[PDB]
């Protein structure tokens, strides 16, 4: 087998345009569930007034991704934001997207909604054929493969709310068996039709207060939220930046249950955890943090926590930290796993665990919380070091679990060439992007790896990115220069002086 | 480059005269209508 | 074991797929019970959720059972639940 590493990362989550804003909201305790009526009138059909909603769903750089104005107008917002997030994620790891073109990279996308196709195709008299191409759920990954020229599998999975982690597990399986040299895993969920919220309310899952209060005595339901997240996986030989290493990922279904289809069975989850960490050869003590599903339900939370306690906390003498990203941004059904993965990776990178909100008293049914075996992160904590676990469970009955080993690479010791001035080159759609890259590179003049990774992603033909600019670092006469690169190839002539 | 604005479905794009079928077959509930025969026609 | 109210709000695809799956398991000479509790998996390829769109068009009278019986993911989770399959249960979406 070959190592699998999470290289890139990017997404657009509630009240967070990018991952940096998402982390700033997470650490600062900002509540990303809002009471404004953007998608639909607040309080409609008795629905909760709160939901995690993205900032904007109507922005798309169509010219770059080769979508004509008519096609873009008839494309699902999920797909547009997912294309943008995928390009962001591939370049985050320092991998130039054109370097993967024609390879066997695969696209696994976890989605559970196709509301745009239903909205566009309502009028038979005046509908457009290309609406299906941009809205068909199978196209949520086929379009990514088409643009990025990936020859690997291109699938879309539902998995009933555990879809993002299911796609992550499938990509891990593909890369592990050497079938795919890389993989793009993404999950997208956007709330457009109030009828789905009404259905979820009828089933008895949503919370009247619109808050996903997990690990708490007053757990009623979760708050539906939007979100688009894409993650890049690669074999270790290809990854430039390594956020972590996937030690083992698995799956299993609860099967028959006397309670019904929508009642979790903690024994199956415990079996999944134990089997995964026994096959991966990782002792339970090594675990430091567990990313519980944390949907804030009255029955699911006790079952999940008791299963976790039996699986991991059976013998360990140190308390196991627990937390849920859904106390901050709500619960995106298809993309729940990717949000948790983003939170965990960002917390590892910044060295602190993002605190969990809406935790005042522990639910009496969970004995671990009342005791000290399990400790909920109610305020920022430093990272001691250890394996991290993320598990996502769907109301259909599916389960997923991933064991992550954090990447701990100490900064390199000073070298003689460190003080030498370096060159930084940037490319962007508009001068704003080039200026942003140059300024950020200036603020980190001493980070050789960051500068090299930025340079690797600056070699794009002027047709795609018609602006450019350099900035020499470490020089007294240092100032960025930018200008618009003309189209058309130019011969490179040499002259030797006398 | 996010200068433009693209269509995103609104809340009104989704659902929020009466046709009655008179089936006189045996299984159908309107079978009694076959007893209203005038001039030898139903 | 589907109650009549749940049966009506159930996607016809799932209704026929349950029967077809049982017929396929027995077709091989195997008793569908010997697979109960095993790590057998289910992979279903579907590309249409028309029934869900029809059952969720009137918020005043729509019922929440349609979510369980008409969701795309349930086209495999229902089979896993009835036959007690502990293996992976996904619902692929690639068209054709």
């Amino acid at each position: 087998p070959e190592e699998v590493v999470i290289a890139g990362m990017s997404g657009k989550l509630p009240e967070s345009e990018n991952l940096q804003e998402f982390w700033d909201n997470l650490i600062g305790g900002v509540d990303m569930v809002t009471d404004d009526d953007r998608r639909w009138k607040a309080g409609l059909y008795g629905l909760p007034r709160r939901s995690g909603k993205l900032k904007d769903l109507s922005r798309f750089d169509a010219s770059f991704f080769g979508v004509h104005p008519k096609q873009a107008h008839t494309m699902d917002p999920q797909l547009r934001l997912l294309l943008e997030v995928t390009y962001e994620a591939i370049v985050d790891g320092g991998i130039n997207p054109d370097s993967l073109r024609g390879t066997h990279t695969g696209v696994w996308v976890g989605v559970s909604g196709s509301e745009t196709s239903e909205a566009l195709s309502r009028d038979p008299e005046t509908l457009v054929g290309y609406s299906m191409v941009g809205c068909q759920r199978a196209m949520m990954a086929n379009r990514l493969s088409f643009f990025f020229d990936f020859r690997g599998p291109s699938i879309a999975l539902d998995t009933a709310c555990s879809s993002s982690l299911m796609a992550l597990q499938n990509a891990y399986q593909a890369i592990h068996s050497g079938q795919c040299p890389a993989a793009i895993v993404g999950g997208i969920n956007v709330l457009l039709k109030p009828n789905t919220s009404v259905q979820f309310l009828r089933l008895g899952m949503l919370s009247p207060e619109g808050t996903c209060k997990a690990f708490d005595t007053a757990g009623n339901g979760y708050c539906r939220s939007e979100g688009v997240v894409a993650v890049l996986l690669t074999k270790k030989s290809l990854a430039r930046r390594v956020y972590a290493t996937i030690l083992n990922a698995g799956t299993n279904t609860d099967g028959f249950k006397e309670q019904g289809v929508t009642f979790p069975s903690g024994d199956i989850q415990e079996q999944l955890i134990r089997s995964l960490y026994q096959s991966a050869g990782v002792a339970p003590e090594s675990f430091e943090y567990i990313e519980a599903h944390g949907t804030g339900t009255k029955v699911g939370d006790p079952q999940e926590l008791n299963g976790i306690t039996r699986a991991l906390c059976a013998t360990r003498q140190e308390p196991l930290l627990i937390g849920s990203t859904k106390s901050n941004m709500g619960h995106p059904e298809p993309a729940s796993g990717l949000a948790a993965l983003a939170k965990v990776l960002l917390s590892l990178e910044h060295g602190l665990w993002a605190p969990n909100l809406h935790f005042h008293s522990p639910n009496p049914e969970i004995p671990a919380l009342l005791d000290g075996r399990l400790q909920v992160v109610d305020q920022p904590l430093p990272v001691r070091g250890g394996n991290v676990g993320i598990n996502s469970f769907g109301f259909g009955g599916s389960n997923v679990h991933i064991i992550l080993r954090p990447n701990t690479q100490p900064p390199p010791a000073p070298a003689p060439h460190a003080t030498l001035p370096r060159l930084l080159r940037a490319s962007g759609r508009t001068p704003e992007a080039v200026q942003k890259l140059l300024e950020q590179g200036l603020r980190h003049s001493q980070d050789l790896a960051f500068l090299s990774m930025l340079n690797d992603i600056a070699a794009v033909p002027a047709t795609a990115m018609p602006f450019r600019g350099y900035a020499v670092l470490g020089g007294e006469r240092g100032g960025p220069e930018v200008q618009q690169v003309p189209a058309g190839e130019r011969p490179l002539w040499f002259i030797c002086s006398g | 480059d996010h200068s433009l604005a693209w269509d995103v479905p609104a809340a009104e794009d989704f659902p929020n005269a009466a046709i009655y079928n008179i089936d006189t077959s045996s299984e159908s509930p309107d079978h009694y209508l076959v007893d209203h025969t005038l001039d030898g026609r139903v």
